[PDB]
């Protein structure tokens, strides 16, 4: 019989060795996965210079998460990072007093938050953004008047209700000179 | 620094038991490996068990 | 320091692979059988999950300490600088005027 | 299909999160009342300048809380895990204790006790 | 509230298989034979005392922070209603007289 065994040894994913017939065009900046040279993942692009040897070939950091890619017909080096990710917070009232709320997201920018049932996407796009150091709330108007800590938000942010939800700078007390 | 083109080993018929894939599960060809080191060899075929 | 150390020993527990193939999760789906990677898939969230509750048993220890002691911080300020103590030595040492 | 430890591990560390709130809001926020220390500077002698917040310094600190902040201090982000901002920022507690040192300053212990009544600061150390 | 809850997520644990067929050992018996049962109820024992032992170390948690609050209440008893204390916000807002 005739019988032929192959190594393998599965250590270094981006290596020359593979032929798939599916080739398409190099990405410079979009939230999309990436397959280069076998090796997958997800999260943003971004450009930049490192003084990286010539005959290595990636560089792999905490986790075993790769930091970069290069083109095999081309040659340049780009740089990736992971995606913007957090949980999301709902700001309510009383259920009895009203049902209109205003959610909070964790630390992402309200540039990205439409891109992450008709009225979810109310929510999507925002009318009422604010974006604060704790989060970018939406929903709750901002008000420069100052009043006391009703509803715990980071950062010195307190919302109350007043027909509509506002959101404020929570307030030490009075003050007074003796 | 070649393709493999692995497609080829679904033609024919017979073969034996793959027995060896210890990576994980989805589709054949997109990895690319590390280094691919074909040594064939011609035994008397009793038994394939070693 | 020790809520840093803690932090990045939770992270670090991702590189082991707890007796899996792999320990990442791209090379989770790679090109053979969804069982065959599946019990793998069980091998690595059994170490995982095992490392976060361990990670959160020892946060809920370390806020009782820290809990306990800003509770001895919170009655500390209120009666040596909200009033004069005459408790011996839980306002300085000697005889505590103010603070 | 493993159950569900996750809701009780996301619990456990919102409560964690909300004790340290709550835990530094009870330590801090002991009045009712902001205080404030007089424009003219004069106790009998005792120099409070080096303790009170200068208005000099854009950061509404004293002397010796920019060395306690400055004496005492990255990629492990992008896995699942958040570092929330507390309730009250570091300029709030610090006016807290501002208007505390304040208080004492000025109405000496009364000020934990009821409405505060100034008395001069040899008297309130007689 | 916690107690509750705490009970409540410990009793719901049972309905989860761990990785099981079936989260009853009745059909587990009554299918699997006692060699293959044997190997399939570990799952089952396994997820269960790791739920328990959850449950039991969250209580001793809740268990010291309410002895450090009733240590507190028999202190406060003893030292404002046995007798009249000097230390200030120890006994409510004012100079105490009684509690
Ligand atoms: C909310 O209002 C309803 C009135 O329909 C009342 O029955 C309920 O007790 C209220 N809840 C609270 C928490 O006040
Ligand atoms: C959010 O994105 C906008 C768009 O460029 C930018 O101007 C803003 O500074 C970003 N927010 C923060 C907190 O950097
Ligand atoms: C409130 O603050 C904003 C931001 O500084 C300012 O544009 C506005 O004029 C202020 N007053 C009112 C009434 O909105």
């Amino acid at each position: 019989y005739r019988v032929v065994v192959l190594s393998f040894e599965l250590l270094h994913a981006p290596a020359t060795v593979c032929g798939p017939k599916k080739s398409t065009n190099l990405v410079k900046n979009k939230c999309v996965n990436f397959n280069f040279n076998g090796l997958t993942g997800t999260g943003v692009l971004t450009e930049s210079n490192k003084k990286f040897l010539p005959f290595q070939q990636f560089g792999r950091d905490i986790a075993d998460t790769t930091d970069a890619v290069r083109d095999p017909q081309t040659l340049e080096i780009l740089d990736i990072t992971p995606c913007s990710f957090g949980g999301v917070s709902v700001i309510t009232p009383g259920t009895n007093t009203s049902n209109q709320v205003a959610v909070l997201y964790q630390d992402v920018n309200c540039t990205e938050v439409p891109v992450a049932t008709p009225t979810w996407r109310v929510y999507s796009t925002g009318s009422n953004v604010f974006q604060t150091r704790a989060g970018c709330l939406i929903g709750a108007e901002h008000v420069n008047n100052s009043y006391e800590c009703d509803i715990p938000i980071g950062a010195g942010i307190c919302a109350s209700y007043q027909q509509s939800i506002i959101a404020y700078t929570m307030s030490l007390g009075a003050e007074n000179s003796v | 620094n070649c393709v493999a083109d692995y497609s080829v080993l679904y033609n024919s018929a017979s073969f034996s038991t793959f027995k060896c894939y210890g990576v994980s599960p989805t589709k054949l060809n997109d990895l690319c490996f590390t280094n691919v080191y074909a040594d064939s060899f011609v035994i008397r075929g009793d038994e394939v068990r070693q | 320091n020790q809520n840093a150390q803690a932090l990045n020993t939770l992270v670090k527990q991702l590189s082991s692979n707890f007796g899996a193939i792999s320990s990442v999760l791209n090379d989770i789906l790679s090109r053979l059988d969804p069982p065959e990677a599946e019990v793998q898939i069980d091998r690595l969230i059994t170490g995982r999950l095992q490392s976060l509750q361990t990670y959160v048993t020892q946060q809920l220890i370390r806020a009782a300490e820290i809990r306990a002691s800003a509770n001895l911080a919170a009655t500390k300020m209120s009666e040596c600088v909200l009033g004069q103590s005459k408790r011996v030595d839980f306002c300085g040492k000697g005889y505590h005027l103010m603070s | 299909q493993y159950g569900s430890f996750c809701t009780q591990l996301n619990r456990a560390l919102t409560g964690i999160a909300v004790e340290q709130d709550k835990n530094t809001q009870e330590v801090f926020a002991q009045v009712k009342q902001i205080y404030k220390t007089p424009p003219i500077k004069d106790f009998g002698g005792f120099n409070f300048s080096q303790i009170l917040p200068d208005p000099s310094k854009p950061s509404k600190r004293s002397p010796i809380e920019d060395l306690l902040f400055n004496k005492v201090t990255c990629a492990q982000k992008f896995n699942g895990l958040t570092v929330l901002p507390p309730l009250l920022t570091d300029e709030m507690i610090a006016q807290y204790t501002s208007a505390l040192l304040a208080g004492t300053i000025t109405s000496g212990w009364t000020f934990g006790a009821g409405p505060a009544l100034q008395i001069p600061f040899p008297m309130q150390m007689a």
